[PDB]
């Protein structure tokens, strides 16, 4: 019932909450959250994180308006058909994210552009 | 107060529209003296917004306002700078759009106020990026297409009408940016459009309207 991916964003994080508050966020099998995931958090609490870990990769992880999907790492022999499959995992709604595969110790900005377009979910896309 | 000296440039603005040019600077300079709290600026903002949603033909002009101070005031709170408190108070009001619009007229009309004040804002509101600098707020342009659908979704003539009125104005913005976009909402908005012709209750006046829109967008 909701947009198939809308995409992008250059206003800040704060600013593009007026949309939706609903986070996307990308985390390791071992429940790390990658580092544009990382800066993405103000304080809200986290430990709900390690309590399930460790995680499979697709495992999506949510409390409250915060959604967490384990994602495949390239440096470590990850392809982007397991990438998209991972995110075909996340619920179908609107979210604020960032690029998965991002960037250096990870996938190209077109290969998690592709799997964010492959998803069904409609996305608010910031820059790393 | 520090308030009514804001509200006594806001009804300067309104009685002298041509003044803005002259006397902005001057405005801008003396807040930025006197406003060093995070409960001032939200005030600053709060009653820039109150003109803007209830006094009429203030939707341009609180815009290009809006505008300004966002890159020329110098004082940035922790709890965020004039564009975002700015932008935060209008989430409020977005929140609901759906109850709004099939409010009481009284709800409504204050909403139409709220959309196209949320019309000029896209249309004057400009945000730096990291190489294009010269962007408009796309959080906005996807606000005002949440908004028509509100409209369309309520299809009573004020609403309608309202939606008819958002669109002349920034219908070729939107147009524009969503055709390079090689998105489809253009289409969606005109068959909305049409779906409300088909099958809405309103007046034959406002469907007439709502045609001729038809006409011009495709």
């Amino acid at each position: 019932k909701i947009k198939a991916c809308i995409d992008e964003v250059t206003t800040t994080l704060e600013e593009t909450k007026f949309l939706t508050n609903k986070l996307l966020l990308f985390a390791d099998i071992n429940g790390k959250l990658y580092h544009d995931s990382q800066n993405m958090l103000r304080g809200e609490d986290m430990s709900f994180l390690e309590k399930d870990a460790p995680y499979m990769v697709g495992d999506v992880i949510t409390s409250g308006d915060i959604t967490c999907v384990v994602i495949p790492s390239k440096k470590a022999g990850g392809t982007t058909e397991m990438l998209s499959r991972a995110l075909k995992k996340v619920p179908v709604d609107e979210y604020i994210t960032t690029y998965p595969g991002q960037g250096c110790a990870g996938y190209t900005l077109e290969e998690a552009k592709t799997a964010l377009k492959k998803c069904k979910s409609a996305f608010y896309v910031l820059p790393s | 107060t520090l308030s009514e000296y804001v509200q006594d440039f806001l009804n300067h603005l309104t009685e002298q529209p041509g003044s803005f040019e002259t006397e902005i600077e001057q405005f801008a300079e003396t807040l930025n003296g006197c406003v060093t709290t995070d409960d001032a600026l939200q005030e600053l903002v709060e009653l820039i917004y109150q003109q803007a949603t209830s006094i009429p033909n203030f939707s341009y002009m609180g815009a290009r306002l809006c505008n300004y101070l966002s890159h020329h005031l110098t004082i940035s709170p922790q709890s965020g700078n004039f564009r975002q408190l700015l932008l935060q108070r209008c989430r409020t009001e977005y929140e609901v759009k759906d109850q709004a619009a099939k409010g009481d007229e009284v709800t409504r009309k204050r909403f139409h106020a709220f959309v196209l004040f949320l019309g000029e804002l896209y249309l004057n509101l400009e945000i730096k990026g990291t190489n294009g600098q010269v962007t408009r707020a796309d959080i906005l342009q996807v606000g005002l297409r949440e908004l028509l659908n509100a409209l369309f979704s309520n299809p009573m003539d004020d609403n309608l009408i309202c939606a008819v009125k958002l669109l002349k104005l920034t219908g070729s913005v939107l147009e524009d940016a969503w055709k390079e976009k090689g998105k489809m909402d253009m289409e969606e908005i005109i068959q909305r459009i049409e779906n409300v012709v088909l099958d809405a209750n309103c007046s034959r006046d406002v469907k007439q309207m709502l045609l001729k829109l038809v006409e011009l967008r495709s």
